[PDB]
């Protein structure tokens, strides 16, 4: 074809100054936010893949005010005739794109009123009288914007604790299964709620965390509050036929969690286990049965040589299932950190765009996981006694971590200290009804 | 409907009325008529459970020292803010919740600690300390942004959770 | 007509990208500061309430020195015969603006003397033969800057205190109409000295409203002072027989307060009894008559539903009167913080007028109430009294806070302990002379 | 009529021969000849009752400090003065008040504290401190700008005041 002067448009041609692809689509790997813009609009075919990645990632390379005023400069092709194959396609895509925009990213125009202004301008400078009626499907979005189980779900299970006895909960009263359950429940609800836009950007490392991330830190708080429960619960139970008992229900838990396949609650009881306060309990384990040090030990595993069996673990299940969100923190940072923002190339500056897709494959893997839910009854009061849970009280992280210790050093003093005797705390029964279902 | 008396308390100069503002407001909807009813009234839905929520935001009238007795007894529940730019803002946080504790008679009133963010400014006040300071007093932290109106709902939603978890 | 080329005037004409108007004279919503001032000086028509507001509330989107030099730029207006209609009704509206710049708004000049001189040389500048003349009004102002009743106002009431005995003057020894009496010129006389220019920008709040709002923050500090010596004065007043006597005075001055609408005064009591340290004196209130029960709790009513019956209750009333304060500062303040600055149109930026209109009318509002004075007699050492009360001593705010609240709970301790007897302060008759004037 | 002798204290460097400059000028007035008898004696009008002011400003003395009793000595009413973007100006006026009370061998002299500021620097001497700092001292605590005249007359006629109910 014959496009305009260049001095009008995107017009430059296609360079090592411009585009670097890798070695049918052709996968971008660098190039000019013009470049980039273009090929997001490209005429000769559309790329919903690249379109998909490009708006989950670009906030790390342009601004969204200036995104949107990218592509009206894209919109707003000036003719030089055959431009049917190249003005009709190319404000076709632009439009696709707006409405994945509006759809898939509306916090974007939540938080700027302006650029939400600018894009309903846009939209009503529309003239094509066919394209109107399409763009309607584009308005409607904006306007918008402002699972039957084959089986019955398992009975709820009880213990020592009736239903509605919130007094009386408490981790040897509820039921080792219940236990698990709910708080796979909690568990999986907070994990399927984080954004993609809480992790884009290492946002949950920067001095704005609590704004830009709120939905990850209140799962990775839950995390901490219940791996401390665990040390707490050890830990405060001085006598060592309780302290043994309540160490076992805790491995229940643990075996629970894995066939529910919920991998934050595992690594949450194997963080507890191998804490200060209770890993050195040496009293307290040998009179833990075999069975049991096995499932933990087996549990242990999955953390060894940087995770490989519980990545490996983890891609052999079928879902529902939580998974364990640190290694994603990780692997996302990282790849930002460790890898240029741009590249350069005969002394020009071309965007790193291999970098943003890799974080997006990332993203992408962890909104898998947040499909499927659990085939699980909810108990309201069980959930809101663990929502609640509050381990630290008013102190803070070392006050309340060196009173674990010194809770662990009074209950199990060391070696050539006798090992004393402490009372009850418990009084009900320390059998644990078992993990396997009633019926 | 229940209502919920919600009163915001905090230092001036810093922009403390953007948090009731953003929260009585629409997308696009820039306008505010400090008159309406509609101004310090909203429904809102909270898990579920629809509600009223009625919140006195004094704000302009600091000077007026010995009348925060009077306004602070008027409300179930609240919201202590300061600006995450400015540190005076937040060490007046522990009189404020002396004062509203004295008020109440009582040493657990439903209350919720803001931290509020102007993009202008640099942060002075940092996340752990804040989270720190909630941590003491047994209350919720929550930190928003008065550009991007992120986090102004939770405020307000915590706050009514922790009235009725009372 | 033919105005100049645009490259030589505010000759660009109206559009969207200009001026909004609000949906005979047309209301402006927003625009440039240049089709503003256009407006401001309109040919067609004169715009007096236009000019009142822009000249009120323009420092918050122009300077002065700015607005002179755009004045001057509209004046000296270029030919292209017909500009009879557009030159001579133009430069005269620049002139008419003028006048009611240094008129009611001097201060700008008494802050920066280039802005006056810049104003003198302007003036000088003039060339109508005719002008001259008519402009030498304009030099007459400048240079300037640099009520029967009818009955004679009621007698002054006298107590136990004899006048011209000042160390004898006190809450009980004053006469309770007089005390009311002289509160309310010292706080009318207060709060008619505030100017717009103290409260336009929200100026009290930010960190130099010492310098700006100097009359302000003192009627505020007054107001404190008399909630405070309130408190004190009961609190302090140990016996519990005195301290009945002491609150029901205070009910009394209460009563007059509301029979002057003196709404600053009721609204100090009313913060005063339900401050912390006497709000809780059960004994106390529990020997207060019933009908000033209900007068104070008439007058706590004022407040609630955020001021819906003060509200009502203001506009019902002839005054003079003493409005509170507070409500007006919330709503400039709000008014300012809660709408834009600037409305954005075609991607121009246009001032938000509407804005500053809204605040315009909140300040003439308070003005309105500036105007009718008190038909009351002036009392010279009684007023001298309270102008020198100093509650707080050289106690901070929080330390005297706190030593009336211990005060409170030293004379009613908490419930399970018994009211302890206190000694007599007091060796005058604690009768009260009555509401009621002599004749 | 009645003359009172004023005396103005304060630290060097900062500028505070503004305020008592600033005084004795009138609008469009920016001459100043530090050597006539005009140049720090002013007759005014306070509340009525017409007076004259003697006004003492040793600024660019401040060396001379051995000489500072001498000229304390002097007055009947004195202006301790701060600049408000000079915190260690601010923290001088302890002792500039104890040297006062010293020479006149008296705990209550007529004194006001003025804090001067200057449009250039950025504050850092908040109302607020220096408000509690006038109330410790049981003294008026006043602000004025040196670029727009605001506070100076209220400044020196609230000593006068001071020295009037004294």
């Amino acid at each position: 074809r014959l496009p305009s002067a260049d001095v009008y448009r995107f017009a430059e041609p296609d360079s090592e100054e411009n585009i670097i692809f890798e070695e049918g689509i052709p996968i971008i790997k660098a190039g000019t936010v013009i470049k980039l813009i273009e090929r997001l609009t490209y005429h000769m075919y559309a790329d919903p893949n690249f379109v998909r990645t490009f708006l989950t990632t670009y906030r790390s390379f342009c601004k969204p005010q200036e995104l949107l005023s990218l592509i009206i400069e894209r919109f707003e092709i000036p003719e030089p005739r055959f431009r049917k194959e190249y003005i009709q396609p190319v404000q076709l895509r632009v439009l696709n794109v707006c409405r994945h925009w509006v759809e898939h990213h509306f916090y974007d125009f939540e938080r700027d009123a302006y650029l939400l202004q600018r894009m309903e301008e846009f939209i009503g400078t529309v003239r094509g009288k066919a394209m109107k009626k399409w763009v309607e499907s584009i308005t409607k979005i904006i306007q918008r914007k402002k699972i039957t189980f084959q089986s019955s779900p398992p009975t709820v299970e009880w213990h020592i604790s009736r239903p509605g006895h919130i007094e009386t909960f408490d981790l040897l009263t509820l039921h080792p299964i219940e236990i698990a359950r709910q708080l796979t429940l909690l568990e999986s609800d907070l994990y399927r709620a984080v954004q993609p836009s809480e992790l884009v950007g290492s946002v949950w490392t920067k001095e704005d965390k609590e704004i830009n991330s709120p939905n990850l830190l209140k799962m990775i708080r839950h995390t901490t509050n219940l791996t401390l429960w665990f040390e707490k619960c050890i830990v405060e139970t001085e006598n060592l036929e309780e302290r043994v008992a309540v160490v076992s229900r805790i491995i229940e838990i643990l075996q629970v969690f894995q066939e529910l396949n919920n991998f934050n609650g595992v690594l949450e009881v194997v963080s507890a286990m191998n804490s200060s306060p209770v890993y050195r309990l040496d009293h307290t384990f040998e009179q833990i049965p075999s069975r049991q040090k096995k499932i933990l030990e087996e549990a242990h595993e999955l953390s060894e040589d940087h995770y490989k069996k519980y990545l490996a673990k983890l891609r052999s299940i079928n879902p529902p299932c939580v998974p364990f969100f640190g290694i994603y923190l990780t692997n996302i940072l990282k790849t930002e950190e460790g890898n240029p923002e741009v590249l350069k190339r005969h002394g020009k500056e071309l965007i790193n765009f291999s970098k943003r897709r890799k974080v997006a494959e990332i993203t992408g893997e962890i909104q898998q996981y947040q499909n499927q839910p659990y085939c699980l009854r909810v108990e309201s009061d069980i959930k809101r006694f663990f929502e609640n849970l509050n381990p630290m009280g008013n102190s803070m992280e070392k006050e309340f971590t060196d009173y674990l210790f010194n809770k662990s050093l009074e209950i199990e003093p060391r070696n050539p200290k006798p090992l004393p005797r402490f009372p009850k705390k418990y009084s009900y029964p320390l059998k644990s009804p078992g993990v396997r279902p009633s019926n | 409907m229940t209502e919920y008396k919600l009163v915001v308390v905090g230092a001036g100069g810093v922009g403390k009325s953007a948090l009731t503002i953003q929260l009585i407001q629409n997308h696009f909807v820039d306008e505010y008529d400090p008159t309406i009813e509609d101004s310090y009234r909203k429904q809102v839905v909270i898990d579920g459970e629809t509600c009223l929520l009625d919140i006195l935001d004094t704000a302009g009238q600091e000077e007026y020292s010995a009348m925060r007795d009077q306004y602070m007894r008027t409300g179930e529940g609240f919201l202590c803010v300061f600006a995450i730019n400015n540190t005076k803002s937040f060490e007046d946080i522990h009189q404020y919740r002396e004062q509203i504790k004295r008020v109440k008679d009582s040493d657990d009133v439903p209350m919720v600690l803001v931290g509020n963010k102007c993009d202008l400014a640099a942060r002075t006040v940092e996340s752990r300390q804040a989270q720190d300071l909630a941590r003491s007093y047994g209350i919720p932290y929550i930190e928003t942004s008065a550009k991007t109106r992120q986090g102004v709902e939770d405020a307000f939603y915590t706050l009514v959770r922790e009235i009725r978890q009372h």
